[PDB]
């Protein structure tokens, strides 16, 4: 593949998706709706497994969805620090990697 | 007759024990799926306290975001020598106040305390090598270390403990029943020299013994020798988050009134306890050691969990 | 057994004891709460904005942070194959929006390797870090 840092024409310039528009013959229009494995509700239940197995013994240690893997994973700006994280194989098991960086 | 049968099953149980440690990797004793919490470097030293205490740890891994390289362990000892620098220079409030990770080694530098060669394994390897490793940690944390099979660069897996191994081992091998041997009769623990200190004494002796006798922890005895409390290095962390520039002439026993209502205890035993009993409560509670009392409950010894991997790992 | 747990070590026994003797201490000295609020973790960033908004914030974004980037055809619009330069120099990623609600969009954030099963996410971590920051800037 080639590789520049031209800006899309579709982004820039409204006669491209107007184009778009007109030369109609659906879906590639519009971004595709959210997977059900990327919702907020099931990464923390991910999570409070997690938790529950520790503090209170309760269950099975959960195994994430392999579509969830190398993606960001973020939460809320709190004290000025950014903490993001992203769920990792290492060998045949699973490691969040968990940063803590300061922002501006 | 009897004194033959306990024998023989303790040392069966001791190779089986070993056995295992020699069969499994480091990796094996990692979760299925579990967090690694990493902190870059240019955070601010009272703000990783704080990531520490709000995620229920006490060490984390520190990552350059300059060099894209990992910058070792934060520990308790980092915190020592933080409470020791202010301790000796309490005109820089501000500096300590806006101190960055990554500064550390200047704080280092200004107390001329080591560098500490931290040590590493790499997971693949068997567990009973990364055991050998541990009894020279004395924060009882060592990382676990692989390569990058793209930018070939060295990676933090996870950070084990050495809480962590002698609760994999216990709940692995329940064998350890059989080790009904009187601690006392196996010489496993450590009596001579005994580092203490009373209820009166300023905090920041108790500190300084810390360092200074390369010790995880300090007993508090009365007068007559009674076993009252402890001092653990664990406790700093709190310390340093209820006010520094407060509690400089502040005793041992003012400062354990910061400890959390959740702290779990101090544990004891005596002479004529088992390891049987000892890997029990290990497999259910975190226990980091078990101070030695006689029948009135002065204070004769201490049994650490690397007193009890060593015994594992050489015997007596 | 003789395994015990001392009492004296215990905080309601050890602070009942020092106010015992009389000590001030024991009144003005409090333990340590430590409220850890339960954070609430999601993949990548919201954004209010509409499709080619957006899409147009994140490449503008990226520019200024001197990444590089695949021409993207009719079927994938709305997804970005771009390099960033940060032994293997040039990191990959994907990055792909999706829909949430009628006014309510995601931004997805993949790593996608290095160009020229044990692995370390913190350069990616990093650089979305830079990335998350100068779009929360524009905005
Ligand atoms: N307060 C203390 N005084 C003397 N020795 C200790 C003390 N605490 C621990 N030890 C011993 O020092 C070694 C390392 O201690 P630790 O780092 O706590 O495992 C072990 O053999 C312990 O028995």
């Amino acid at each position: 593949m080639e590789y520049t840092t031209d800006i899309p024409a579709v982004f820039t310039d409204p006669s491209v998706m107007e184009r778009y528009y007109y030369t109609l013959d659906t879906s590639w229009l519009t971004p595709p709706q959210l997977p059900p494995q990327l919702e907020n509700v099931i990464l923390n239940k991910y999570y409070a497994t997690q938790d529950q197995f520790n503090e209170n013994n309760s269950g099975a240690l959960p195994i994430p969805n392999h579509v969830v893997l190398n993606h960001l994973v973020t939460s809320s700006i709190k004290h000025n620090t950014l903490c993001v994280a992203s769920i990792v194989r290492y060998k045949q098991k699973y490691v969040t990697q968990i940063l803590y960086t300061p922002i501006e | 007759d009897s004194q033959e049968k306990v024998s023989i099953e303790q040392q069966l149980a001791v190779e089986s024990i070993r056995k295992f440690l020699n069969s499994k990797t480091s990796y094996d004793v990692l979760p299925v799926s579990y967090r690694l919490i990493v902190l870059d470097t240019s955070l601010l030293v009272k703000k990783s306290l704080n990531v520490l205490l709000q995620n229920s740890i006490v060490s984390a891994p520190l990552w350059d975001s300059k060099t894209s390289r990992f910058a070792g362990l934060l520990t308790t000892t980092d915190f020592i020598n933080v409470i020791q620098y202010y301790f000796s220079n309490p005109d820089k409030f501000e500096l300590v106040d806006k101190l960055q990770l990554d500064g550390l080694k200047d704080i280092e530098r200004a107390l001329g305390v080591d560098q500490l060669d931290t040590a590493s394994i790499h997971p693949s390897r068997p567990l009973f090598e990364a055991c050998l490793k541990m009894l020279e940690s004395r924060s009882g944390r060592i990382p676990l270390i692989d390569q990058d099979e793209e930018t070939h660069r060295e990676i933090v897996v996870s950070v084990l403990t050495q809480y962590r191994i002698l609760k994999f081992v216990a709940l692995n091998c329940r064998e350890t029943h059989f080790l009904k041997i009187p601690i006392g009769d196996l010489n496993i623990i450590t009596q001579d020299n005994m580092k203490s200190c009373q209820m009166t004494t300023p905090v920041i002796d108790v500190i300084q013994m810390l360092t200074q006798g390369r010790v995880s922890s300090v007993p508090i005895i009365d007068e007559n020798g009674y076993l009252i409390n402890v001092y653990e290095a664990y406790d700093v962390l709190g310390l340093i988050k209820g006010g520094i520039y407060n509690d400089l002439s502040l005793s041992v026993g003012e400062a354990l009134m910061r400890r959390s209502d959740d702290f779990e205890g101090v544990y004891t035993c005596t002479k004529n306890d088992k390891l049987s009993t000892i890997m029990d409560n290990i497999r259910k509670a975190r226990v980091h050691r078990f101070f030695v009392v006689d029948d009135v409950g002065r204070l004769v010894g201490v049994l650490t969990l690397s007193d009890i991997l060593k015994y594992i790992l050489l015997g007596s | 057994s003789t395994v015990s747990i001392l009492p004296t070590s215990l905080p309601q026994i050890h602070r009942a004891n020092m106010l015992a003797q009389g000590s001030p201490a024991a009144s003005k000295i409090s333990p340590l709460v430590t409220k850890k609020s339960k954070t609430r973790w999601h993949f990548g960033i919201r954004s209010r904005s509409y499709p080619l908004d957006v899409m147009g914030e994140i490449y503008i974004a990226l520019k200024n942070l001197g990444a590089e980037w695949a021409k993207p055809s009719e079927e994938d619009l709305w997804t970005i194959k771009l390099r960033w330069k940060y032994i293997p120099d040039l990191m990959k990623m994907v990055i792909q929006l999706f829909q949430i609600e009628t006014n309510n969009y995601l931004v997805d954030f993949k790593f996608d390797g290095w160009e020229s099963s044990t692995f370390s996410a913190y350069p990616f971590l990093h650089l979305t870090t830079k990335l998350i920051m100068e779009l929360a800037v524009n905005s």
